[PDB]
């Protein structure tokens, strides 16, 4: 009363965070992903279920199910092929998400964005483990690597890899239990992306400037509702153009052939969207060094906010900031291609270097020329 | 004039609209499958079973 | 000396925030004291720099920038609030100081 | 209002205040006043009436007397025809969060005197009607807007309106409320316009023609009252309308009428809306626009 | 929950806005749109592309030199 819209105890909620959310009017293209993100975690948790329905997590049966979904279950291969891809969009959707708030500064919203680095980590587990249920060659000796990683923990270490597969090397427990986790895991998502969005909405959205847009807000629907419609309309075109047209293009082939818990391919990568941290695991040659720079290359994400100097808040009025801003991408770009280049010269040593580059640019240099910038504006 | 025609009789009245969105999705849907597939089997002239398919059939 | 001093018109063409016609100091991230000193902003001094920056806004929806006639001057922008965030962090930094004493 | 005008007719002569500018004024010279007086105040334009106890004859004798120009050719006894004004569905926001309450004004083009549909328009104008904080009728006024506007304190005082002109129009409405209950009134208002257009019913229309008809005699409750419809039909309507006339239209509508009339110039039209003051909370012209179709 | 009418404080502005009906959904599509798309893109073209076109060539080079290191060198078998 009077509305219907404002006092039920739901539809409140559909109107007060997606209807009547107040939406600053300059926000460009680069705030699309939230919603694509959001798109995608739909889509994939149906397009998973309807392939959970055909599946059947176990070594002896693994391989054969997903396989038999693809030749006999109607539709099955359009489907196997959507949720493998929807994967690869859904990271690339995230990268440029993450990119957007380091560029316009949104980590400035502290619990948003640490909500969204625990995001990331999730979706990165799951992505895991899903890769895993195939029982490919990768799948298989990528359990093996991944699990491996506890063993670098002194003391317990070992201990954490015996759960972690549940015997003494892995096997059919590892797989179910991973079935059991993927299963799971893009629940978690959803409910924490529902927290990521509770914080934000505390203070509403960024925009390009980084100046107060109380003096001209907006209504979401249907600024950004249609915005959004059309921005998916898009993502969703090369999507399936890739999906329909090249389904194998993004994925590694090595997963064509049933594990073989003797043999190691010659030509082992991980999926694409992990090559960087890849790249940096093998630069250290020193097991717990390689780890920790592994996990570091990730976590790094919670220190941004707190390694943040100019008295302005993006860098669209910083040119300084955007070059090496710009240079740090082309550093990740490199680190990719190097992740699928073999352990040999001149890789390796271009390799120790983007790793050094890609942590100086971020611990070092930023903060620098943060400060560096505000005097030269004589502040 | 048919933008006034429609609006006037179709567009107007959301209840209409949503008769002309069905009823459209309809046409436009019977044709614009043969059209495609009509569109893909020619540009794969003899190369299709539905094409072979008199070799070894009956008559 | 008049090195900095030269790097700093550059620098502010560089920057281009004036292409929307804010001052220096209307791009000032919103802490804690930048909302206090803006709050002892004089009436008028208050209600231009509001307009400004709902203007930058309109002009960021649309994509465009000002007529280049009208692009702020390296030494015409005005930094109405410098000086009283300079008070507000000073009268700050005193209690501070006063409370670990 | 002005600013209504300003921007519904955008563009035009309407769009103009009638005191004009400040400009204007500073500088007007006795040239163009006198020039305005020469052009425009013309016996085939003007009209001498009056009403009370007088002689039409005595009186016509007296015009004939006073009220003498002479008319040589055929421009002097013609009437020009003013060129069109062009209505534009716009708004126009004029913000001071520094005023006490909120304004704002929403209509469509109206017909203009010559449509007979100008007394259906009234009629439904009376079904909304009117209210403001010292109606003693209360949570009990038949107005379903008045109502609503009691039981949620939605506002300080709103009111329908149909200014008509020679060719054009301006049919709408307008209210004033606090900075935080613009939105609300906003809302339910177009809701009744859009009830009108979908579900009015006998009752309704009954008693809005009963209140027309009342407005309609208290029109004429003095000798300048009477006088003043007198000016005002000639010069518009052409002659003079009678209530005994006025009040046979206002008995041939109904609620088929009422509907099928405020469909044609409500619903799914662009308004042309008008706000000053504190307006935060209403916004965006989208949305206002959507707000013209599904009751 | 409700942010609209809180937000900030205003004064003195007026804004004058035209109905989607009334206007042109994309307009002066070559007098106004392509200019600034253009305009854009050179002022940014070279705070971007500059890094990438650098990181190409550490491409291209190590791409080519890793495949020269496979060839052989006749100086090792003209013995
Ligand atoms: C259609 C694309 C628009 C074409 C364009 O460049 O507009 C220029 C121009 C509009 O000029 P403008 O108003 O000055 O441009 C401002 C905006 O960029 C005008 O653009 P906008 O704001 O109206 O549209 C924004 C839109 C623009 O889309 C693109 O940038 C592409 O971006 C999105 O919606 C985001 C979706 C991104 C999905 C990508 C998925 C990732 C997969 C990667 C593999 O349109 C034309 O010249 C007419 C073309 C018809
Ligand atoms: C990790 C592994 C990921 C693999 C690498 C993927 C990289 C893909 C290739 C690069 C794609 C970038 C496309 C270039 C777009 C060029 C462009 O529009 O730049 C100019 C434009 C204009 O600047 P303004 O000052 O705000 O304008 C307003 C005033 N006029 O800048 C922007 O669009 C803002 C920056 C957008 C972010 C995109 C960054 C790309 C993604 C990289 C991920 C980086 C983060 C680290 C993740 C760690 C895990
Ligand atoms: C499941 C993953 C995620 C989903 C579905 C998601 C979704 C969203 C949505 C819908 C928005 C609002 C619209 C927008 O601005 O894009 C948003 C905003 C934001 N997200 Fe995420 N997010 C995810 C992950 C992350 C990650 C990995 C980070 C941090 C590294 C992040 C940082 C932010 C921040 C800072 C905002 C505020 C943006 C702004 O300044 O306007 N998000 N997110
Ligand atoms: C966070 C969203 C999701 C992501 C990131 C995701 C990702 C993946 C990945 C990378 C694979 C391997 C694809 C391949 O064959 O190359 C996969 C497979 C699979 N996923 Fe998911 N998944 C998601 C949600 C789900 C959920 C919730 C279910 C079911 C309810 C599901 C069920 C499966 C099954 C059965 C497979 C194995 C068979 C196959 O590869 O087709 N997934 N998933
Ligand atoms: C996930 C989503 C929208 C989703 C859909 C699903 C709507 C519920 C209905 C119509 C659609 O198709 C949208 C894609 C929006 C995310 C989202 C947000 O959460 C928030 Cl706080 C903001 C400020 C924006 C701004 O643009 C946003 O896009
Ligand atoms: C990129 C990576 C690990 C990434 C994780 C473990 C983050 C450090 C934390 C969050 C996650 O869940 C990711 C999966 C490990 C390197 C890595 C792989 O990814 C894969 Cl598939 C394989 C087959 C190997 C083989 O040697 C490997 O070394």
């Amino acid at each position: 009363a009077p509305n219907i819209r404002k006092s039920h105890p739901l539809l409140k909620m559909i109107n007060n965070s997606l209807i009547d959310l107040p939406a600053p009017s300059n926000i460009s293209a680069w705030w699309n992903f939230g919603s694509l993100l959001a798109v995608c975690l739909m889509t994939q948790i149906l397009t998973g279920l309807l392939l959970a329905m055909h599946y059947t997590a176990d070594t002896s049966l693994a391989f054969s199910s997903v396989a038999h979904t693809c030749r006999n279950v109607q539709y099955g291969w359009l489907i196997r092929n959507l949720h493998a891809n929807g994967a690869s969009f859904f990271f690339i959707c995230i990268f440029l998400h993450i990119g957007r708030g380091l560029y316009y500064g949104s980590y400035l919203y502290k619990e948003t964005w640490n909500t969204g680095v625990i995001l990331l980590l999730t979706l990165m587990a799951t992505a895991f483990v899903g890769y895993v249920l195939p029982w490919g060659q990768m799948s298989f000796w990528g359990a093996t690597v991944i699990t491996n990683l506890f063993s670098a923990i002194p003391y317990i270490g070992h201990t954490l890899v015996e759960w972690a597969w549940g015997g003494f090397s892995v096997d059919n427990p590892t797989l179910t239990r991973f079935f059991a986790l993927h299963f799971l895991l893009p629940f978690a998502i959803a409910g924490i992306t529902i927290i990521h969005l509770t914080f934000l909405h505390e203070s509403g959205s960024n925009n390009p400037l980084g100046i107060s847009s109380d003096s001209d807000k907006i209504p979401f629907h249907p600024y950004y509702s249609f915005k959004d419609i059309l921005g998916l309309t898009l993502m969703l075109t090369p999507f399936l153009t890739l999906a329909l047209f090249s389904p194998n293009l993004l994925g590694d082939p090595e997963n064509f052939t049933p594990a073989n818990p003797l043999v190691t391919p010659p030509h082992i990568k991980p999926e694409w969207y992990f090559l960087f941290a890849y790249a940096i695991l093998r630069s250290i040659p020193n097991k717990l060094g390689g780890v920790l720079a592994l996990a570091a290359s990730v976590l790094i994400l919670f220190l941004i906010p707190f390694l943040h100097k100019s008295k302005q808040r993006t860098m669209t009025f910083r040119p300084l900031s955007q070059t090496l801003f710009w240079l740090l991408v082309a550093n990740l770009l490199i680190l990719t291609w190097i992740g699928s280049q073999p352990v040999e010269h001149p890789f390796i040593i271009i390799g120790q270097m983007a790793s050094l580059s890609y942590f100086t640019i971020l611990l070092i240099l930023f903060p620098t020329i943060g400060t560096l910038e505000n005097k030269m504006l004589n502040y | 004039a048919l933008l006034r025609q429609a609006y006037s009789a179709l567009f107007r009245r959301t209840s209409t609209f949503a008769l002309t969105v069905v009823l459209g999705a309809v046409l436009f849907e019977r044709a614009f499958d043969q059209g495609a597939d009509a569109i893909f089997e020619h540009l794969n002239e003899g190369k299709l079973w539905k094409h072979i398919k008199h070799k070894y059939e009956a008559s | 000396g008049r090195l900095m001093d030269r790097i700093r018109k550059w620098y502010y063409n560089a920057a281009g925030f004036n292409k929307y016609g804010l001052m220096r100091d209307d791009t000032l991230y919103e802490d804690d004291d930048v909302k206090e000193a803006l709050k002892r902003l004089p009436k008028d001094l208050y209600n231009e720099r509001m307009f400004r920056i709902k203007r930058a806004l309109d002009l960021s929806l649309k994509h465009r920038i000002l007529p280049k006639e009208q692009w702020v001057k390296y030494e015409e922008d005005k930094p109405y609030l410098e000086p009283y965030l300079k008070e507000v962090i000073r009268e700050r930094l005193e209690r501070e100081a006063w409370n670990k004493k | 209002f002005d600013y209504l005008h300003a921007t519904a007719f955008q563009g035009t002569a309407l769009a103009r205040t009638v005191e004009g500018t400040t400009e204007n004024i500073k500088h007007l010279t006795r040239a163009d006043l006198a020039s305005y007086i020469d052009t425009h105040f013309k016996a085939p334009r003007m009209v001498l009436a009056a009403a009370g106890g007088i002689s039409h004859k005595e009186l016509v004798d007296a015009a004939r007397q006073h009220f003498s120009g002479v008319s040589f050719t055929y421009k002097e006894d013609a009437v020009p025809i003013l060129p069109r004004c062009r209505f534009t569905g716009s708004e126009i926001r004029a913000r001071d969060d520094a005023l006490p309450v909120a304004h704002v004004a929403l209509a469509v083009e109206g017909p203009g005197w010559a449509d007979p549909d100008n007394v259906v328009l009234h009629v439904a104008n009376a079904i909304i009607g009117r209210y403001d904080r010292t109606f003693g009728g209360g949570k009990h006024l038949s107005s379903r807007l008045a109502a609503l506007a009691v039981e949620h304190k939605l506002c300080h005082s709103f009111q329908t309106f149909n200014t008509s002109y020679s060719d054009t129009g301006l049919f709408g409405f307008h209210f004033v409320a606090d900075p935080l209950s613009i939105d609300d009134m906003m809302f339910c208002a177009q809701g009744e316009w859009m009830r009108l257009c979908t579900s009015t019913t006998e009752s309704e229309v009954k008693r809005a023609k009963n209140h027309l008809r009342s407005a309609m005699v208290a029109q004429l409750d003095g000798t300048t009252p009477v006088c003043e419809t007198i000016g005002s039909h000639l010069l518009n309507y052409g002659r003079r309308i009678s209530l005994e006339e006025w009040d046979s239209r206002i008995s041939a509508v109904d609620a088929r009428m009422v509907r099928d009339v405020c469909s044609k110039y409500i619903y799914d039209k662009c308004p042309a809306l008008a706000a000053v003051g504190p307006i935060e909370q209403l916004l965006d012209y989208n949305r206002i626009r959507s707000g013209m179709y599904w009751i | 929950g409700i942010h609209f009418g809180n937000l900030a404080r205003v004064r003195h502005i007026i804004t004058y806005s035209l109905s989607p009906f009334e206007q042109r959904a994309i307009p002066n599509i070559f007098s106004d749109a392509l200019p600034n798309v253009w305009r854009r893109f050179s002022s940014q073209v070279f705070k971007v592309a500059p890094p990438f076109l650098g990181a190409y060539l550490l491409y291209s080079w190590g791409t080519q030199e890793f495949e020269r290191l496979k060839r052989k060198n006749p100086a090792d078998y003209e013995n």
